């Protein structure tokens, strides 16, 4: 622990981090993958999606890693089963309204949405109710 | 089927929650054959028979 | 049973396109610079919503693009800012409007003293429907959530967007049974000015409630009747 | 049997160009390679199936999210040279309209199993 | 070549090669690939199939 | 003129005057259009067979096209809004090419 | 069912155990036939068993788990087994090695 | 980066209790007995960068990942088109071999086999990645930071302006 | 204030006294009435001594957190770093239920600017911004009016009130929005931006509008302060509970006899406060399905609950309910709870504000299984998706709209349970 750097604890292993990570950058540290889809390393943090949701032992609810800076000492969870069961939960919630257009989408193979489905969520859906519509407008050519 | 409206894969996750544990072996400690022989009848009476498994795993 | 803007994109019309120009009376450019002195020189863009308020009560109750982007201008912003926020928040209408908007409540409080059937004898007079103008134009109907008027539960909202910002006026009208609700809006069809806020009663008294379509007069324990304490101090 | 791609009743090809049919032959025997049309759909400039490299597993009948690739019911398409047995878009769509009630019909009786 | 030809292929893209190893007897060809794959899966049989 | 024009949509399906996405299938040979790359005969295309059914009206902002009559004997559940839309520009289901439109959002 | 046991070895022996094999299998045939239970033939599990074609086209993550099994295919964990079944001819048996 | 703890475990540890024997480079080539024209062609060790499209870390050389990511590839060689039926051909026997199947954990581990089979390599090394956020935007608190505009300005205060 | 027994507060011990407006609201009546009375002296005691003061009285937050308001205004910085430090009070009133807010606003304006000014000394904020609902037009007039005469007999600005502090007041008005109620979406709101949430980890004293420190504290925080710096912090601890101490605005509302607005000690029955002030309910106390506490974001209670509940905030709590706001709604015998908390859900569906995804998608998801409960169109598991949905929603969302949208839900499933099954079986059956 240099000046700068600090210790945190991810799933019981010793990380040493600079002051200005984030959980999520400690995450990545330890070699732990936190389910991401608005944050992005090259952009500003959004928090928006909610995907992130790891377990911090000081605070009460789960907290978005991207957003959430690090502390010296903190232990963090992302494998305990109420961190499981929330991201099945915002899986489901990002899937509701989505379109049935995987055949057609020419992100078939290379989806975030799809390969994190698989990964980080359940297998059926309890949803019966009318989707969402939007009307596309033209962007440019390109 | 109780999966309809309850929908939870962690709790019915089998594939990705298998582990391997480690353990050493060592010469210097002998083997318990009173486990191996003292269990083992003597006599016809004290036989115990282990029946065939009628069916396979399944999930109901 | 929409509202008035169905669409969160830009509907090309004839009155509203990018041809179209607005801008500032010298009055209420006047008023402009003096609702901007309220914040920041820095932090200008603080000033957008009373900016876009002013632009709505002058261009006659609609958000056009012109109005947007003359706000945008004035702010020195990218104009998606105020296309954003113009679009968030509800009172900013971005359609025509009439000469008045009228608003029922329909959340709880007031759905269970019978904001229904307030709105269903206002719709079966106006003649036209919650979100539609009328073939006159001279009312809008709209549906919002609460008011902040819970104790005096059936109320209406109307808005004078016709003599502008000089003549702006969003007034309540509260306590209200249907045949009151007609008898103001046929006060406000001949233009006179009806009672402002609840018709049986001055305003959060108890006096009483409205039942059905008739008022039940009750008064029972009051509590601010005499002489008020006045002046103290802790010695 | 032999394979036929299918057609909308207005008649416009079920074929939305998904390619998940030529991820699961497990023979390799179909090469897929589109564009989108004119009006703006997602449509195969190119659907050939080989048919002396096909082992008839019905796979791709099973991947297909429309319906648009069956195999039909017909079993007599011996030819006498290879070449007519490498089938193209323009053959598979012909076949399909010349089985279209039996393939239909037997569609709709499987769909009650699956 | 089948045992080379598998790796190349996914585990449901080699069932049809154990039917054509024993073209008399397929169903216990298969049957046998499919079980080991479920005991590395872990997954549960239904008792109708 | 083909060969120097740039790829168009018509825009059943997308906008008028857009880049259509090309592969370079028959580029030597020297087609470029859709159905001359994979039909070489002098019938009725199937973007003709589509393109003579007119589109329908709808009641709402939003249609369920399942494709076909029965919903598990054609295209996946798809939610077409149908705000501003008309008899000469109608939605479009992506799967089908069937148009709708409707007159809801005109307040009808 | 019983097994089918001669000791002599020869060719006839042989032929006898394969035709009281086919006795056996008939007896296992009609057991099968009164006992056939009613439910799922396959496994409920959707990320190694193809959703059902409704399903798919009625519900996002069918149709995403479909895509996914018929492009993919799933993902086997790392170990190696041997399993044997009793074919006609003998003991088959699988040796498969999975990373 | 942790550990495994699964069948890998057993892998990594058979891996450590046994070796290899040292042979000259290039002996092991000729025992394959495959056309030594092969061992002619030039190998590049590496290993794929990110996908563009995904953000997921798995393929990348990452702690996260635990799956053997140098390839051996071989060089492209000439492809044409079926004059029949218009399909890709080729004549290049080790067209697909060592993107498909050849994958070790460690460069020096694909350093040793094309030396091994006297296959001449060229190791190229992925491009680090760094994940430092810019001082920009180092945090969600930086977002609404003074930064943007300075400190707020109080010239416009009612006091000060009179 | 006895201990045994809360109830029946007198006129001398009430705060807002022309809240009923038969005074003079403005100035002329104001000062007749006890305010800006020794604010001088108040102010120049120093902002210690008035964080002390109101730490001792127990003020806990009007608005629906119920947070300790001397602990919250402690947090502020003492000494600058160079950012200005900045009081904003949420005037915005959004809540289903509340109509408190409103006639301080427009009956008692100058209270709350004494108010302000007391407590931006208190937190040493040299400007301060009145957040008022853009709907509130005639009571922002009469707030603008408040301020303008504060400005004119030097009660603020340089100097203020002859005390060596400076404060200045500025009133700004939103367009419309509940989301924009909350601390931080108000900020963006009066920032310039759209009224969406930030994420707490940052906190607002830590950073808030233009990036400097700020606090946000509802009207009638801010409007009690200055009487409780006057009359004494033992006066305002005495009336109600342990930890709950003061006087708090109950706003009677439904099917009552007489729907009111009235000032009572905290700790009053809930039966007592119906039934004295608000005339009881419309058909007796035999003619109660339910009441809704704290407005419409709390659960509701039934009435056999109602029969024993305490107005306090922890008492609620170990109802498994809440009085953020003193809001109590009152539904008849003849109401249908279905379809008012089906109103509730279209409410919150329509004031989300989208950013998160749990509450952007999952309360439309609510508001459709409620829609479809109040026709029978469901079937009985329905319920319990229902409140796992509602359990999904909870605690994984940006700000407390989500919280506040699973809330009436779970408690209609957790109290009328059977009239939803009634309402789905009988559809059913007939
Ligand atoms: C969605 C939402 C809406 C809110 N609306 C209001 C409101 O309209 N008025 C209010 O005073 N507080 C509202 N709040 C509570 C805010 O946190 C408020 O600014 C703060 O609690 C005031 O703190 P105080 O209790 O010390 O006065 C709302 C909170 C949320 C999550
Ligand atoms: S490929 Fe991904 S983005 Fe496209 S439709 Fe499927 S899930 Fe949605
Ligand atoms: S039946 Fe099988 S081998 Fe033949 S084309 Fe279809 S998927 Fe390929
Ligand atoms: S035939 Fe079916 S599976 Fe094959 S590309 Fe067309 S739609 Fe996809
Ligand atoms: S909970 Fe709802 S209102 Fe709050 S930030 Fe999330 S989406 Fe917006
Ligand atoms: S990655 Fe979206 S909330 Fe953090
Ligand atoms: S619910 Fe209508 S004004 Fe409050
Ligand atoms: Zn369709």
């Amino acid at each position: 622990l240099p000046a700068d750097k600090m210790e945190v604890f991810v799933n019981g292993e010793a990380v040493v981090v600079p002051k200005n990570f984030t959980v999520l950058q400690a995450c990545d540290a330890a070699g732990v993958d936190v389910p991401r889809f608005c944050y992005h390393q090259r952009l500003s943090i959004a928090g928006n999606c909610r995907m992130c949701l790891v377990e911090i032992e000081k605070a009460p609810k789960p907290v978005a890693s991207c957003a959430f800076p690090a502390g010296p000492g903190m232990k963090i969870k992302t494998d305990t089963p109420v961190i499981k069961k929330a991201r099945e939960g915002v899986m489901e919630f990002l899937l509701i309204n989505h379109p049935l257009d995987c055949p057609i989408c020419d992100q078939g193979g290379e989806c975030d949405l799809q390969d994190q489905a698989m990964i980080f969520g359940s297998d059926r859906s309890r949803f019966i109710e009318y989707k969402r519509a939007v009307a596309d407008k033209n962007l440019g050519p390109l | 089927p109780k999966l309809v409206y309850d929908i939870k894969y962690f709790a019915r996750d089998y594939r990705r929650n298998n582990s391997y544990t480690v353990r050493s072996v060592d010469s210097k400690t002998p083997f318990d054959y009173s486990k191996v022989f003292g269990s083992a009848p003597l006599k016809p009476a004290d036989v115990k028979t282990v029946r065939i498994p009628e069916v396979m795993p399944h999930r109901g | 049973t929409n509202s008035t803007d169905v669409f969160n994109v830009h509907h090309d019309t004839p009155e509203n396109n990018k041809d179209t120009k607005f801008d500032f009376t010298e009055a209420n450019y006047k008023l402009v610079n003096k609702i901007m002195s309220n914040y920041p020189s820095n932090y200008k863009a603080s000033a957008m919503i009373p900016l876009l308020d002013l632009a709505q009560q002058q261009n006659g109750g609609v958000v056009s693009l012109a109005v947007m982007n003359r706000v945008a201008q004035i702010l020195e912003v990218p104009p998606i800012k105020v296309y954003e926020v113009a679009t968030f928040f509800t009172m900013f209408n971005r359609s025509k409007m009439g000469k008045y908007h009228v608003c029922i409540c329909g959340t709880t409080p007031c759905r269970l003293q019978g904001a229904q059937k307030i709105e269903e004898a206002i719709t079966k007079h106006l003649g036209v429907g919650i979100g539609q103008t009328t073939a006159d134009g001279t009312f809008t109907l709209g549906e919002m959530e609460c008011m902040g008027a819970c104790v005096n539960a059936p109320m209406i909202a109307v808005a004078d967007y016709r003599n502008g910002v000089e003549g702006f006026s969003y007034n309540y009208y509260e306590d209200l049974t249907p045949q009151d609700a007609v008898n103001i809006l046929e006060k406000l069809k001949k233009g006179e000015k009806p009672k402002l806020g609840s018709q049986h009663r001055q305003t959060a008294e108890p006096a009483g409630a409205v039942v059905g379509d008739k008022w039940i007069p009750s008064s029972g324990e009051q509590t601010l009747m005499g002489e008020l304490p006045g002046p103290y101090c802790r010695d | 049997g032999e394979h036929a791609l299918r057609r909308y009743p207005t008649g416009e090809e079920r074929c939305i160009s998904c390619k998940l049919c030529e991820a699961i032959c497990p023979a390799q025997a179909i090469t897929i390679e589109a564009e989108e049309r004119e009006d703006g759909s997602r449509k195969t400039t190119r659907y050939d199936i080989d048919m002396t490299k096909c082992i008839y597993c019905g796979f791709c009948q099973e991947a297909c999210p429309v319906d648009a690739i069956v195999e039909g019911p017909n079993f007599e398409f011996s030819t006498e040279t290879r070449e007519e047995l490498l089938y193209d878009k323009q053959k598979l769509l012909e076949n399909g309209d010349k089985w279209e009630q039996e393939i239909a019909a037997n569609l709709r009786t499987e769909s009650l199993y699956r | 070549g089948t045992e080379k030809l598998l790796e190349y292929k996914t585990y449901n893209q080699g069932i049809p090669y154990f039917d054509r190893l024993d073209y008399v007897s397929m169903m216990c060809m298969e049957h046998s690939y499919v079980l080991a794959i479920e005991q590395l899966l872990n997954v549960a049989v239904p008792l109708r199939g | 003129a083909e060969k120097n024009k740039i790829p168009e949509t018509v825009g059943g399906a997308a906008f008028k005057g857009d880049l259509r996405g090309t592969s370079a299938v028959g580029l030597g040979d020297g087609l470029y259009s859709h159905t001359s790359k994979w039909m070489q005969g002098n019938g009725k295309s199937p973007m003709d067979y589509i393109n003579e059914v007119e589109p329908i009206k709808v009641k709402g902002l939003v249609v369920a096209s399942h494709g076909s009559d029965d919903p598990a004997l054609g295209c996946p559940v798809e939610y077409i809004s149908l705000k501003g839309t008309s008899y000469e520009n109608p939605a479009v289901c992506k799967y089908t090419g069937n148009r709708y439109y409707s007159d809801c959002w005109k307040h009808g | 069912f019983n097994v089918p046991i001669a000791g002599h070895g020869d060719c006839y022996d042989r032929y006898l155990v394969r035709v009281q094999e086919m006795r056996e299998s008939l007896r296992i045939i009609y057991q099968c036939l009164n006992e056939m239970p009613d439910g799922l033939y396959k496994t409920p599990d959707q990320k190694v068993s193809p959703p059902s074609r409704g399903q798919m086209k009625q519900s996002m993550e069918s149709l995403i788990h479909h895509f996914k099994l018929f492009s993919e295919g799933y993902h086997v964990p790392a170990g190696e087994t041997y399993r044997a079944v009793e074919a006609p001819k003998g003991e088959f048996g699988v040796y498969l090695v999975s990373r | 980066a942790t550990a495994p703890q699964d069948f890998s475990l057993a892998m990594k540890k058979a891996d450590e209790i046994y070796s290899g024997k040292t042979v000259k480079a290039g002996d092991i080539g000729f025992s394959a007995g495959v056309p030594l024209e092969t061992y002619n062609r030039k190998v590049r060790i590496f290993c794929p960068a990110k996908a563009a499209s995904q953000s997921g870390l798995g393929r990348t050389l990452h702690p996260s990942s635990k799956a053997p990511q140098w390839k051996i590839v071989f060089e492209n060689l000439s492809k044409w088109e079926n004059p029949l039926m218009g399909w890709t051909s080729t004549a290049d026997p080790l067209e697909n071999v060592g993107r498909s199947t050849l994958l070790f954990y460690t460069k020096e581990e694909a350093a040793a086999f094309c030396a091994k089979h006297g296959w001449e390599y060229v190791v190229d090394e992925p491009n680090p990645r760094k994940h430092i956020r810019q001082k920009r935007y180092l945090g969600y608190g930086d977002n609404y930071s003074i930064k943007r505009k300075g400190v707020p300005d109080l010239a416009h205060l009612p006091s000060n302006r009179s | 204030p006895e201990k045994t027994t809360f109830g029946g507060l007198r006129d001398q011990d009430r705060i807002f006294t022309n809240i009923y407006g038969r005074h003079d609201p403005y100035i002329k009546g104001a000062e007749a009435r006890g305010d800006w009375y020794m604010t001088k002296d108040l102010v120049g005691k120093g902002r210690d001594w008035i964080i002390d003061q109101i730490k001792k009285s127990g003020l806990r937050g009007r608005g629906g957190a119920g947070f300790a308001s001397g602990l919250k205004w402690s947090f502020m910085p003492k000494v600058s770093d160079g950012r200005p430090s900045y009081l904003v009070v949420n005037g915005d009133e959004s809540e289903p239920g509340t109509c408190k807010d409103r006639e301080i606003m427009r009956h008692e304006p100058h209270k709350l600017v004494e108010g302000c000014l007391v407590a931006g000394t208190a937190m040493g904020a040299r400007a301060g911004y009145i957040y008022i609902r853009g709907e509130f037009v005639n009571e922002r007039k009469a707030v603008e009016r408040a301020v303008a005469e504060a400005y004119a007999k030097g009660y603020l600005g340089k100097n203020a009130c002859g005390s060596g502090v400076d404060f200045d007041l500025f009133v700004h008005y939103g367009a419309g929005a509940y989301i924009c109620g909350e601390e931080t979406a108000l900020i963006e709101s009066l920032e310039g931006k759209q009224g969406k949430p930030r994420l707490k980890p940052p906190f607002p004293a830590g950073m808030g509008l233009y990036g400097c420190p700020t606090t946000v504290t509802n009207v009638e925080t801010v409007a009690v302060s200055p009487t409780i710096l006057r009359r004494g912090p033992e006066w305002f601890s005495s009336f109600g509970r342990k930890n709950n101490a003061g006087t708090k605005l109950f706003a009677i509302s439904g099917h009552v006899n007489r729907p009111v607005t009235v000032e009572e000690e905290m700790s009053i029955p809930l039966r007592e406060l119906i039934e004295r002030h608000a005339g009881g309910v419309r058909g007796g106390w035999d003619n109660l399905l339910a009441i809704i506490p704290g407005g419409s974001s709390v659960p509701l209670l039934p009435k056999k609950m109602c029969d024993d509940v305490i107005m306090d905030f922890d008492a609620l709590r170990t109802a498994q309910s809440g009085l953020g706001t003193a809001a109590v709604i009152v539904m008849n015998k003849d109401t249908d709870v279905i379809d008012a908390i089906a109103r509730l859900s279209y409410f919150y569906k329509h004031e989300s504000c989208g950013q998160c995804t749990p509450c952007r998608e999952g309360t439309g998801w609510l508001y459709d299984i409620m829609s479809r409960m109040r026709k029978g169109d469901a079937r009985l598991e329905e319920i319990d998706m229902l409140w796992e949905i509602t359990k999904q929603i909870e605690g994984h969302t940006i700000c407390a709209l989500g919280d506040a949208a699973a809330w009436p839900v779970q408690g209609l499933i957790r109290h009328f349970r059977s009239e939803m099954e009634d309402r789905i079986k009988n559809a059913d059956q007939q």
